[PDB]
Formats: C-alpha cells, structure tokens, sequence
C-alpha cells in the first residue's frame, strides 16, 4: 500500500515535468509566431521604403531624357539592394526559429529522461 | 459574406469558441497535455482541421476549407455572416477573426486564401490610408489592389486615339489602351477629373504625356505615359501622375 | 505511465521558411504581361521590317 | 494583481505617446494645409499628398495600439500561467 | 479548503483593445458636416444648373 | 518648394514591433 | 544631377546576422 | 525670420512615461 502509493506520486510527478515543458513548448510555439509577425511587419516597413526609393529612381530617369542600358542598370542595381536585405531579414528570423525550435526539443529530451529515471 | 480564423497554437488546454451569426459554433477545448500523446494537439494545423469538423456539422451549407494555417468559411449566398467573432479562452494569440476589414497591416492572416480582399482602415473618422490589399498565393505576399465594387477603366471610345505607324509601313489608327486604376476605391483614388470633360490640348512635359480638361492640368506618371493614377494609396512614389486646377 | 520513447518521438514544428509581408504598388516592375508596361520612347517606338 | 495594475501602467504609458505623436501629428498636417493653400495649384494631387503624409500618422497610432495590445497579451498570459502553477502546486499540497 | 478547480476557472480580466489619448485641434478634418470645412476657391465656386 | 521642404519636416517614427512570452512554474509532488 | 540626388535617399539596410543556441537540462538519477 | 530661427533652438524634450512593478514575497508553513 505505501509502495503504491509512492509509486502514485511517481508518476504524477512526470505528469507535471512533462505538463511543465509542454506549456514552454507551446510557449515557444506562439513566441516563433511573434518573431514571424516581428520579421513580417519589418518586412512591410522596408517595402514601404522600396517603392517610395525606387518611385523616385524612375521619376528623374524617365525625365533625364537619355534611357539606354546605363540607366536600366542603376534602377536594377538600387532595386536589387532592397531585396539582398529583404532577404536577410527573413534569414534572421530562420535562424530566430532554429535557436527556439532546438530549444523546444531540448526540453522534451531533458523531460523524457528525467520521467525515464523516474520510473 | 466570407471569414476567415488565425490558428496560432492553442497553448494546451484553453477553451476555442467560434461565434456565427450569435451560435457557439465549434466550441473545442485544448486538453492539458501532461499525456505525449496531447503534444499533437497545439500544433496550429491539427487546430485549423478539429474547428472545421464542429463547423460542419453546425452549419447547413457553408463551405469550410482549411489551409496550411488558416480556416476559411464561405457563406451559402443565402444569408450573410453578419456577428464573425472567436474566444480564445486566454489572451487573444490563439485564434482571433479575420474578417474583410482590418485596422492594421500588421493585424493581417499570414496565409490566407488564394483571393483574399482586406480593406485596411486605420481610422474609422478619416480617409485616411483606407487602402485595400488582396493576398497572392504563388508568393506568400500581399498586393494591394483597387476596391471590389469600383470600376477601373474608362470606355477607351471617348479618350484620344492615336495614329501608329505599323511595323510593315502602313499607320494604324487605334485608340491608345490605358492603364485600369488599381489602388484605391473611388473616394481614396478619384477619377482623373477629365472624366466628366473634354480634353482641350495634348502635350509632353518633362517625360509626362499631358492633357488640359476644363480647368485643371493632368499629367501621367513620367514612366507610364498611359497610366494616370497613382501608384499606391500610401506611401506615395513621386513618380506618381500630378492633377492640379488651377486657383485663381 | 506514459511510453519511454513517445516523448523522444515528438519533435516540434517544422521550418516556414518564408514570411508574408504587404507588396505596395509599384514594386513590381518589368514583368511578362503583354500589356504595355515599356516606358519612354522606347515602348512607342516599333521596328521596320 | 501587480501585473493588472501594471497592465494599467502600460496602457497609460502607450496613451501619453499617443497623445505626444498625434500633437506632432496636427504640426505637421498644419504645416502641410499651409503650404498646400499657399500653393495656389489645388486639384486631386495636393489633396493626396496631405492624404498620404496623413496616413502615414495613423500608422504610427495603429502600432502604438497594436504594440500595447500585445504587451497585455504577454502578461495576461503571465498572469494566467501563475494561476495554473499555483493550482496545480495546491493540488499537490492534499 | 479551497477547490482546484475553482483556481483553474478564474481567468484575467479581458483585453482593452483601444487605448484613450488626446486629439488637439487641427488633427479632425473634411468630416461630413454641412458646415463650410472645404477650403480654397472650391468651396466659394457653385455648380449651376 | 513649400510642399517638399514642410513634408521633410514629418518624420513618422518606424515603430517595430515587440513581443513577450509566458511562464509555467511547475509543481513538486509529494505522496 | 537628379540620379545621383535620388540614389543617396536610397539608403538599405545593412541588417547584419543574429544566431542563438540549444540548451540541454540533464537529469539526476535516483537509485 | 527672428521668430521662426528661434523657435527652432527652443526644443523641449519629450520625456515619455516609466513606471515599474511591486513585488511579494511570501512565506513558508511549518507546522
């Protein structure tokens, strides 16, 4: 009977650890769709930008009345800039979620071998 | 007529309620999740699948699909939505509505439908940016495009013609294809005000093909010589076409 | 009394690896579409055969 | 209880930067409504330009809003994660 | 005593969505009222008919 | 250049947006 | 000198790179 | 332009608002 009853609190106690990292877990979850959101909104904030920049390169090219492949280059070149740091900026958030996403899986290894000492 | 639900985790164990119409459609709760077998149930998409199986039985019709992160439901052309909101039973990151009018383009699905029209009106008071942006689906990224109920295109039949010298020698005499406005509605981007009047002259400014209604001067973009509308609703490009009348 | 290796088996979520954002007008330029988007006098200018 | 209060906190904190954006915000509109009746072109253009510059204020308020929104999110959560550790702790106690 | 339960039904108070602050005179502007707010000669000017 | 000169003046702020997240404390089980 | 006026207003990003790292908790073993 | 020269030097600063958390501590039952 006390045996048992030992062994009860055994397992409710890897009930809890294993509730424990599953709430950070989830937490974490919900905290990768922030940084998402965090990395969307910048993403939107540096568009904004763009097109006023790029708007602008094509007002004074059209109006500089001299065209050629020169030209096309520079609004090429400028255009291109954006997007070399646009994609950064979702290269930042990919390694936000590969450092969480393994801090996710490390609490379950931690809790799996912490309920397996347990009994 | 259409909705949409973020699905964002769940985070084990708070009570998910849909509201159509005043019904508690869909009510589900996430369990604890002491047991490894709970762990499946926060992911977002399990989430999107389990809501729409108790949708579907408490609707009629009301044709629900669920994407990689969402729940779209389409109303059957009979009655409208009319009441399109969520509990999330914890603070609102779980499952908040997404209806066709945001406040925010931060407040916005990041999935979505392959169509999906939002008209973002920061302030209700003021014109203000009430511009309206619509998903695209190829590329995980949302266009901006003119209203639903707006029409973009003048008849072609009134605007001037021009005569086109053809590649072979002979001259066409078509008329010249604009460009169909695609930022705004009607109240944010109004008609190029020549709409209503005859075009006087015709002249090319500094890279800008130019036209003088009644009173007022209207210049295309320096680019586009037949584009006479902005560009977009904020954020303006400077490259954007100029309609000035004159005070006096 | 859960299963030893059921919690090693979970793994979280997998990698979204791009992020939806808000194109603006006027981004998008030099595109394929037959329509008219050649600007200058190169677009009004046609070659002789 | 701290953090409901500090919710409060918050919220009157993101409402003395709103009202400190938005006197900026008539300074500048003003300044614009100057320039655009000194101008004497009128017409669709200048209307957009203030409509634009306007828009761009009610952006800045929109993420103040959305920030403090969020802010109470993650303490509500806290809040609530420290109900459900005292909870479950309680039950352990019997 | 208490009941475990109950500890688990409380829940925080509700999201504030909105925040209060001051508009200064200036930042309201073209509203719908009938009084004279459109301003230059495009107010003075009558359409006739 | 009254309207370009006075628009340059405006200067709106970037805002990016912040984010927190939430704890679970954990529980010791005795008998 | 309108090209060279506009590409100075350009200004990008240079958003240098962040990176952040694993954590393991380890177990204590009883009996 | 004395007027709008000075203006300009005037600058009064923001000073946005800070506010901070109170703390228990709790106790422990013997007994």
């Amino acid at each position: 009977k006390m045996i048992a009853a030992q062994t009860a609190a055994g397992r409710r106690q890897a009930m809890e650890i294993m509730r424990q990292t599953n709430i950070q877990n989830a937490d974490l979850s919900l905290q990768a769709r922030s940084k998402l959101e965090e990395a969307s909104a910048e993403l939107t904030s540096q568009n904004m930008q763009k097109v006023q920049a790029i708007g602008s390169i094509r007002a004074a090219i059209g109006e500089s009345m001299l065209e050629g492949s020169s030209m096309d280059r520079i609004k090429r070149v400028t255009e291109g800039q954006f997007i070399r740091e646009a994609n950064m900026v979702t290269e930042n958030y990919r390694r936000d979620y590969q450092a969480i996403f393994a801090q996710q899986l490390g609490g379950t290894q931690s809790a799996a071998s912490q309920i397996d000492e347990i009994y | 007529q259409d909705g949409l639900i973020n699905v964002r985790g769940g985070q084990y164990g708070r009570e998910l309620i849909v509201h159509i119409n005043g019904k508690d459609v869909a009510k589900y709760k996430i369990p604890d999740g002491s047991q490894p077998e709970h762990v499946n149930n926060t992911d977002a998409q399990w989430l999107a699948e389990e809501l729409a199986k108790q949708m579907r039985t408490n609707l009629s019709d009301w044709t629900v699909n669920v994407g990689q992160g969402f729940i779209h439901v389409t109303a059957p052309s009979g009655q409208q939505i009319d009441s399109f909101t969520t509990k999330d039973g914890y603070a609102d990151q779980l499952i908040n509505p997404v209806t066709h009018y945001a406040q925010s383009f931060s407040k916005l699905p990041p999935n979505a439908p392959n169509g999906y029209m939002v008209k973002i009106v920061g302030d209700a008071s003021k014109s203000a940016d009430q511009y309206y942006v619509r998903y695209d689906a190829e590329r995980k990224v949302w266009t901006e495009t003119l209203g639903w109920n707006t029409e973009d295109q003048v008849l072609w039949e009134t605007m001037p013609h021009a005569l086109v010298r053809a590649a072979d020698g002979n001259f066409d005499f078509k008329w010249l294809e604009w460009s169909p406005k695609s930022c705004g509605d009607v109240d944010t981007n109004p008609w190029p005000s020549f709409v209503g009047s005859s075009i006087n002259d015709v002249f090319f400014f500094r890279n800008r093909l130019g036209f003088l209604s009644g009173e007022n001067i209207i210049l295309s973009r320096t680019a586009k010589y037949f584009n006479f509308y902005p560009a977009s609703i904020a954020n303006l490009s400077d490259d954007d076409p100029i309609d000035v009348a004159v005070s006096t | 009394k859960m299963d030893t290796n059921q919690i090693r088996a979970v793994e979280p979520a997998p990698l979204t690896q791009e992020v939806s954002s808000v194109e603006f007008g006027g981004s998008s330029d030099e595109t394929d579409t037959e329509g008219t988007e050649v600007s200058g006098r190169k677009g009004l200018k046609v070659e002789r055969d």
